[PDB]
């Protein structure tokens, strides 16, 4: 009724706890190492913007920050006696000389009466800012997107600052935040410029993903908030390897969000979550005891079992004959802390500082330990080959972890996080039969609507005709059903007179083939090529 | 170049269109539909779990899902929550992407709005501030209690205004607060074209499928195609002077005696004479005039004898002919 | 002797994006010579080096990518994350405004990057290039 | 190296041979003749279709027993393997991956999938869907354990 008008408001666990002690305790160890990265970057700017006492004394200082996310906040030391403002200028406001110009002096100024307790705004500012405002300035240009910028408008925009080098009470510092490819950037400039540039340049590095350096914590803090109470599989951790390399920019962020939605699945479907704390053990019941049994490793140590022991009547005793001695049987193994995880903080900290190596990823390094692919993961420096016998550890097969476990053994978060998108929906379309389960016994002999010319759409050419396409439409409809659906309401009266038509079915068709194609556009599956004619259209759509 | 076109086509009226594409989307698959709609139904508790945790829901897949959408925020999620947390219920603000006269600033003083006006957030509107708004917005975020207070739906996000870049990043910075949960679907097959590792950062979108085959009802109505000229002038000579149904008789009769093209045309100058053989036409003058009107409202051509002819096809004159000349 | 023989006014990146934007970028060179009259014959799953380059379309691009690519892949999320990530660097841009191109109406591509780094970026992924490019 | 000695016609009574030891009911085993029938005019090689369209549909009219019993898959396949003499494995498996897609914009498979009620259903609409509480195959099911429970415990005792 009102979903034509836009955006109207209107007003209309015994298993969860014991996440919820274990997810906001990881969180304090994710939050408190990105504060560390952002006081990182944060003081590594501030040093570096100061103390740079050059002796022409008649350039502006010029940083750029390679690698960097176009998101970096920076915050500015107070130094009294002189103001001290931060101008931000997105490419989005970047128009032309003029307004990078105006929009500039604007935010300054206001940031000029805020701490001072009719003007115009230009240059003019600039040089009576000694006597509109009695202390001097010390401006700084965080340019947030620098390599979208139309680079002729920036190099005429710093010759209009190259003027204002002699006043001698203000001084210019400008930060280029590129995204990457500081080649690229001096190919643009023109070259009288980067002479002016390069007087005091600094090709300081911000990256979330250099030398691993937090990379390789915040997946080691992730493994002592979940130590011995669980295990990760190897097929888990290679996505993990695999998918993370598949984005350069920010893997931190990634790694939080694949991480604590695998951990969400844990939660949400094993019953054996609630015994990580052998304070639970009150909680136990046959049907516990019953789905215990379908483990892999559980039944594949009962075949050890037979053939080691070839009496085997103590372990058909020890099977549902008893259940004491069988939930007993369980609890031998339960409190195996794995040392996997404690070898790896063992071997982590050491070619750290040891041997003092830094080029190395520690998921991989815990990959190769499940593999026992550690002794040909160090070989890559060749540095531990006096201690490649001290770091060793053959990874035992471990009993009992397949219920303390994460694995995409079921292609869930493959799927509900990369989902094949096109393939999803292609695969939805054709098939159809698997998605869907009077006036139902049409719908066995009669395909749903969007699906039915979907299978024409494929065997058409690359540019089609449309009325062709509807004619090879009408084959695929047999007639006589049509006319038993149309007459099969004697309620209404109004389709009841069309229902009466001879020409009926081959007007039902026109009227539904142009609801289908009329919903083939918002999904920019098919394309009206050359509107105010329309008599051909184009499918960029293909199967992969 | 033998091609059937779509003016070849057995046409269909206003009222009989729309009626008989109602009997279909409320009668064809209609047992099947219901019986997707209680399977999916399972799935939702598992949405109110995920939500907490600040994730950005999105939803694909074919078909229309907005009436998935509404159930599924309105009724079950909303007061679920509000029970959850411990009083009017969490206020839900939908954005109709398909509707295109959605603007960045309109659904943001809304916003605002309906976040807490705790300060004097109007000093630091001044000139784009939106972004520097909700900057300020997002660090005082960072410290409160974590509680959602607000959940939006944003339906259609591939629409035809929410699709533009300084709205996009708008909504991402939207997405990193830990306050509001964002729920909304697309339809394009090019979505994903959207988003880079920047905003992804500030989305972290978790993707799930509903297929149910739906006709999109309220969708359909923005767009159009050449069922929304000869459909056009066919209601114009249902008001108009009797006169002019005759001379434009007499027009489509010679017009027609030779596809409804140029050489099928007539000159000006013998079309006067029969016109005035009728006694219809008393000169060039009179005639030109309700001429003009029949060329105002685009209803014939004219090109070069100086052959003026009817832009219509050659089923559709003598439709012309037997309906409303008749 | 040594400065006065060097000019000391520049202050070649192996580039930072991962391999699967890598082969997406080798893909995109590809349009600067090849027509759609030759293209499909020639990379059948069965010189302008110096010139400007051609415009593209969407999905020509993944229909080389497929080809090109080491169905040992299908899942065309990730790929399409690297898309919009190659359009923030500039590498690849739009003939129109920088506001529509996501839904498809017509709308153009090309690349901005020269044969150089194309060609360091070829080998930096094991992949020959020169093969194809042929006047 | 039967499959690659290709331009033989499969008669009536040659493909009704090829479909009663597979053992085929009546509903299927005239419609690969309606079906070869339709595709005996468009072909490019005879032997490679006939053989990729009659892997698929027992693999899903014998699903009763091949997701009871994972032994018999190797069982059917290799006792073609036999009688259409192949090379090995590999490439008969190229043929079933081929025409399964090429045989996924008909109507009868359509109609096969849901007239048989065999797939399973509950999954695949939980599986797409992407469903939580789905099946994860880190474990043996409770039916093939219990399948190898009283086998075993049996043979045990």
């Amino acid at each position: 009724a009102d979903a034509q008008r836009s955006h109207y408001t209107v007003y209309p666990e015994k298993r969860w706890e014991l996440y919820h002690q274990l997810h906001s305790h990881f969180h304090d160890q994710v939050d408190h190492i990105i504060d560390n990265i952002e006081a990182d970057l944060k003081a590594e700017i501030s040093d570096l913007l100061y103390s740079e006492t050059t002796q022409k004394r008649r350039c502006f200082n010029t940083i750029f920050l390679l690698g960097s996310d176009s998101t970096t906040k920076i915050e500015l030391k107070d130094e009294s006696s002189r103001y001290n403002v931060l101008i931000e200028l997105t490419p989005k406001e970047s128009p032309n000389v003029r307004m990078m110009l105006r929009r500039s002096m604007y935010k300054l100024y206001s940031a000029a009466d805020a701490e001072e307790h009719d003007v115009s705004y230009d240059l003019s500012l600039v040089e009576n800012f000694k006597r509109l405002f009695g202390k001097d300035l010390a401006m700084v240009f965080n340019f947030k997107d620098v390599d979208s910028i139309n680079f002729n408008t920036l190099d005429n925009f710093i010759i209009l600052l190259k003027s204002a080098f002699k006043y001698d009470h203000v001084k210019i510092s400008l930060i280029f935040n590129i995204n990457t490819n500081l080649s690229n950037i001096e190919k643009n400039l023109r070259q009288s410029t980067i002479r002016l540039l390069k007087r005091n340049y600094h090709k300081l590095d911000v990256s979330s993903n250099k030398g691993f350096k937090y990379g390789n914590q915040i997946f080691q803090s992730f493994l002592d908030t979940v130590d011995g109470k669980l295990n990760l599989s190897d097929r888990f951790v290679e996505f993990i390897l695999s998918k993370m390399a598949n984005n350069t920019n920010h893997n931190l962020q990634l790694l939080t969000k694949m991480l604590d939605y695998s951990l969400m699945s844990y939660f949400f479907q094993n019953a054996f979550s609630v015994f990580i704390d052998p304070v639970n053990v009150d909680f136990l019941n046959d049907d516990y005891l019953k789905i215990l049994s379908r483990c892999p490793t559980f039944m594949f140590f009962v075949e050890g079992l037979i053939k080691q022991h070839a009496p085997a009547d103590e372990i058909l005793s020890l099977l549902t004959n008893k259940n004491r001695g069988l939930e007993e049987f369980f609890v031998e193994f339960l409190v195996r802390e794995n040392p996997i995880n404690g070898h790896a903080k063992f071997v982590a900290r050491f070619l750290e500082e040891e041997l003092n190596i830094t080029n190395f990823n520690l998921i991989e390094l815990y990959h190769n330990l499940l593999i026992g692919k550690l002794d040909s993961y160090l070989d890559r420096w060749s540095a531990c080959k006096e201690y490649k016998d001290r770091l060793h550890f053959e990874p035992i097969d471990t009993i009992f972890q397949e219920l303390f476990t994460l694995d995409n053994r079921s292609g869930l978060l493959t799927q509900s996080i990369f989902p094949s998108y096109k393939s999803n929906i292609e695969d939805n379309l054709l098939s159809w039969e698997q998605v869907l389960p009077l006036s139902g016994d049409l719908d066995k002999i009669m395909a749903p609507v969007l699906g039915q010319l979907f299978k024409l759409y494929r065997e058409a050419n690359m540019t089609i005709n449309i009325y062709d396409f509807y004619i090879a439409f009408r084959e695929t409809l047999p007639k006589e059903e049509i006319l038993n659906f149309i007459r099969k309401d004697p309620s209404n009266t109004k389709l009841l007179e069309l229902a009466e038509t001879p020409d009926a079915f081959d007007k039902v068709a026109l009227i539904l083939f142009m609801q289908a194609i009329f919903a083939f556009e918002n999904m920019g599956l098919i394309k009206f090529q050359s509107t105010k004619s329309y008599d051909l259209v184009e499918k960029c759509v293909w199967r992969g | 170049k033998s091609r059937h076109t779509m003016s070849m086509a057995p046409d269909v009226t206003r009222e009989e269109f729309s009626l008989v594409s109602n009997f279909f989307n409320e009668n064809f698959q209609k047992r099947p539909r219901q019986k997707l709609f209680e399977i999916q139904k399972k799935m939702f508790p598992q949405y109110w779990f995920e939500l907490t945790q600040g994730f950005s829901l999105l939803f694909y897949g074919v078909g229309s899902k907005r009436n998935f959408l509404e159930e599924f925020a309105i009724d079950y999620l909303s007061p679920k929550i509000a029970y959850s947390q411990l009083v009017n219920s969490i206020p839900c603000l939908i954005l109709n992407g398909y509707n295109p006269s959605c603007n960045y600033r309109d659904v943001f003083k809304e916003i605002t709005d309906l976040l807490v006006p705790a300060e004097l957030t109007r000093s630091e509107t001044k000139g784009n501030h939106v972004i520097l708004q909700i900057q300020k917005m997002i660090d005082f975020y960072k410290n409160q209690p974590l509680d959602i207070k607000l959940i939006l739906v944003v339906h259609n996000l591939d629409g035809p205004s929410i699709r533009k870049n300084t709205f996009q990043t708008m909504l991402s910075f939207l997405s990193v607060i830990r306050q509001i949960a964002i729920v909304a679907s697309t339809d394009h097959i090019y979505a994903p074209l959207l988003w880079d590792n920047m905003k992804a950062q500030n989305y972290n979108f978790v993707f799930h499928d509903i297929s149910n085959f739906e006709p999109s009802t309220v969708e359909s109505t923005f767009q159009d195609v050449m069922k929304m000229g000869a459909e056009g002038a066919k209601y114009v000579l249902q008001s108009l002077t009797v006169n002019s149904k005759k001379m434009y008789k007499l027009l489509i009769e010679t017009q027609m005696q030779n596809r409804g093209t140029q050489r099928t045309g007539v000159e000006l100058k013998l079309f006067n004479h029969l016109c005035a053989a009728d006694f219809i036409a008393s000169n060039e003058i009179a005639l030109r005039s309700m001429l003009r009107e029949f060329i105002e409202h685009k209803m014939a051509n004219i090109t070069k004898m100086e052959i003026i002819w009817v832009p219509y096809t050659y089923a559709e004159l003598e439709k012309l002919l037997k309906t409303v000349l008749n | 002797i040594k400065l006065f023989l060097s000019t000391d006014d520049n202050l070649s990146q192996t580039y930072d994006l991962s391999i699967i934007s890598k082969y997406l970028l080798i893909a995109s060179y590809i349009c600067s010579y090849l027509e759609p009259r030759y293209d499909a014959s020639i990379f059948s799953r069965k010189n302008p080096r110096y010139l400007q380059p051609s415009l593209f379309a969407i999905e020509r691009l993944l229909a080389i990518f497929q080809a090109i690519f080491p169905s040992l892949m299908k899942a065309n999320i990730e790929v399409f994350q690297n898309l919009s990530e190659l359009h923030t660097l500039k590498l690849i841009a739009t003939t129109m405004n920088k506001n529509i191109d996501y839904l498809s109406p017509k709308v153009r591509w090309k690349v901005n990057v020269p044969w150089e780094i194309i060609k360091e970026i070829s080998e930096s992924v094991h992949f020959n290039i020169s093969d194809y490019f042929s006047d | 190296s039967l499959l690659v000695k290709k331009y033989c016609k499969m008669t009536t009574e040659e493909i009704i041979r090829l479909c009663n030891d597979f053992e085929l009911p009546r509903e299927v085993a005239y419609k690969i003749v309606d079906e070869y029938n339709i595709n005996a005019s468009r072909l490019v090689c005879p032997w490679q279709l006939v053989c990729g369209l009659v892997l698929n549909c027992t693999f899903i009219v014998f699903n009763e027993r091949r997701r009871k019993d994972p032994r018999i898959d190797h069982f059917i396949v290799s006792k073609m393997c036999s009688l259409m003499l192949t090379s090995k494995v590999d490439d008969v498996i190229e043929c079933v991956k081929l025409v399964k897609e090429l045989i996924i914009g008909e109507k009868w498979f359509r109609d096969l999938q849901i007239r048989y009620d065999d797939f399973r259903y509950d999954e695949i609409i939980f599986r797409k869907l992407g469903s939580m509480l789905q099946t994860t195959n880190i474990l043996v099911t409770d039916d093939q354990y219990n399948i190898w429970k009283k086998r075993i415990e049996m043979d045990l005792a």
